[PDB]
């Protein structure tokens, strides 16, 4: 009819909004846990030089 | 820019939404119900309109049989 | 006072006052003379029908759209089509109101100039302002980049902009448009029976293509699926009766957008004219461009089409970048939205091609500061 | 009527979906995040340590 093909209109203008943001925000996650885990290497490979520099 | 979409977007998002609906329920109820019992009345003058006519058409048969 | 938004187009002419949402009064630009003798005396026949009189008395007249691809080929005709806008669908004298027009990019200078003329001399406006028609519908999407497709019913174009810099070297204009999905709908409908001939009938036939016609979103599927099932044969009702039933020349008409080798013209896709518009652009600025493609004009508001740019650009794009594609569900007056936003603009209101300017430096004064 | 119903929940149901995995990735996010703060931190102190052992 009229008023229902809007209405389905901004359910999907939800969709859209909601699942755009959901991958926006894993894309962040996934970055930042790397981040997260290089920063932990390269703090391992401070620790082996440090004990290298211990010996 | 980008924050006129808000105050363009969100406004329509729910008022027109509502406003559709009040009309939708508004223009149902003053057609649907009305058309029936219309379509029913008229449809009772027409049976007594059938009845006048046969009565008429017989009598007038009866009378000018000859 | 208030501003005259109007969009001379191709295929629809749109107008209405600076400030509102939607055009006044939208009507096709048709002026067509009558072909036949006509008998009865007395019954007011006039010599020319414009405008939306001429889409209910056309079955008698010789409709001709003064408008080929984006330029004007019948100045006077246009005239005409001005004149109807003017004083019978505003009812607004133009002396005492600016104007703002649209063309697309890329058009010949002589048009621009014949433009300017005919609107100080003739109606003899304040001032007009002549736009690109893609940076308004970029403007009605309230973001300041991205790159624009304004696919309308002339002419097909691809302005890209960066940060309000747009990129001139940039601009992809491909001459394929709705008109001529038109005609290769007119085409290909004879494969079954139906034969439209008449200039009239062309109007038929677009409403057919409005109403029936989607893109698909796999080609070969869907051509596989049509030529084993029915499910989607759709019927339509002509103006006379007589249903007629379209197979699969339902997405095989809008298909031509992406393969112009259909009616014959060499040139890539509007899948692939954005990736090059695209690419043409600096390193630098491709993730913005990628991030906000948007879609405007009548003919991108074919059911699913959003979907099949969107993967075809994603099948050609690098792995990483996000595409996402802009389709507005107000996409056919997009570009009159975006005008009568840039006409309510109180920076706008000094860049208006003041008459007096005119009248010192000739019609050549559009080419100059004031754009 | 039936497809009103289905597609109206389907459409929900998709941008609850997409609302609840935004909520976890940023989640995630924030902390590891702030595990790489930590990160930071102690690898500023076990460079200063180092420095100290070298000299
Ligand atoms: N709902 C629709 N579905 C498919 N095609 C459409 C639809 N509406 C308009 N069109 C096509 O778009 C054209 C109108 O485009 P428009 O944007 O008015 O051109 P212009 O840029 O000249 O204004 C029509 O000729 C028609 O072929
Ligand atoms: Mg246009």
């Amino acid at each position: 009819m009229d008023a229902i093909k809007k209405k389905m209109q901004m359910l999907k203008l939800d969709k859209e909004n909601a699942l755009d943001r959901a991958e926006q925000a894993e894309a962040d996650k996934k970055a930042a846990e790397d981040r997260s885990k290089q920063l932990e290497d390269e703090l391992v490979s401070l620790q082996k030089k440090l004990k290298g520099t211990e010996d | 820019d980008f924050d006129d979409i808000h105050r363009k977007r969100m406004e329509k998002d729910l008022n027109e939404l509502q406003a559709l609906i009040e009309a939708h329920f508004e223009n149902r109820k003053k057609e649907e119900e009305e058309l029936v019992s219309l379509k029913d009345r008229i449809e009772r003058r027409r049976a007594e309109r059938a009845e006048q006519q046969r009565i008429r058409n017989e009598r007038e048969k009866e009378r000018q049989n000859r | 006072t208030t501003a005259l938004v109007c969009d001379n187009g191709s295929g629809l002419v749109k107008a209405g006052f600076a400030g509102d949402d939607a055009p006044r009064a939208v009507f096709p630009s048709i002026v067509g003379r009558p072909r036949h003798q006509g008998v009865m005396v007395g019954m007011g026949q006039k010599d020319s029908y414009v405008g939306d009189e001429a889409q209910s008395k056309r079955g008698i007249l010789t409709l001709k759209y003064p408008i080929e691809h984006g330029i004007i080929t019948n100045w006077d005709d246009m005239e005409k089509i001005w004149h109807h806008t003017f004083y019978n669908e505003l009812r607004v004298a133009p002396e005492e109101h600016p104007t703002l027009l649209t063309e697309a990019p890329l058009n010949p200078k002589a048009n621009r100039e014949k433009m300017t003329q005919i609107m100080f001399e003739t109606f003899n406006v304040p001032a007009m302002y002549v736009a690109i028609q893609a940076v308004l519908s970029l403007y009605a999407s309230g973001r300041t980049t991205g790159i624009v497709l304004d696919s309308g019913d002339g002419v097909t174009h691809n302005v890209p902009i960066y940060e309000g810099y747009a990129l001139p070297h940039a601009i992809m204009r491909l001459d394929l448009a709705g008109r001529d999905l038109t005609d290769y709908l007119m085409k290909i409908l004879t494969e079954r029976g139906y034969s439209f001939v008449t200039t009239a009938e062309r109007e038929i036939v677009r409403d057919i293509k409005e109403k029936l016609c989607y893109v698909a979103l796999d080609f070969e599927n869907e051509m596989a699926t049509a030529a084993s099932s029915s499910s989607l044969e759709k019927s339509y009702e002509l103006p006379d009766g007589q249903v007629i039933t379209i197979g699969n020349e339902r997405f095989r008409c809008p298909e031509t957008l992406f393969q112009p080798s259909f009616i014959g013209m060499e040139s890539a896709g509007i899948h692939e004219t954005t990736y090059n518009s695209i690419m043409k652009c600096d390193i630098d600025i491709r993730k913005d461009l990628y991030a906000n493609n948007v879609l405007s004009g009548g003919t991108t508001m074919y059911p699913g089409i959003a979907d099949r740019m969107q993967k075809e650009i994603t099948a050609l794009a690098p792995s990483t970048m996000k595409i996402k594609i802009i389709a507005p569900p107000e996409r056919k007056y997009s570009v009159w939205i975006g005008g009568s936003i840039l006409a309510s603009l109180s920076t706008f209101q000094q860049m208006w091609i003041s008459k007096q300017e005119y009248d010192e430096a000739g019609p050549s004064i559009v080419h100059r500061k004031c754009f």
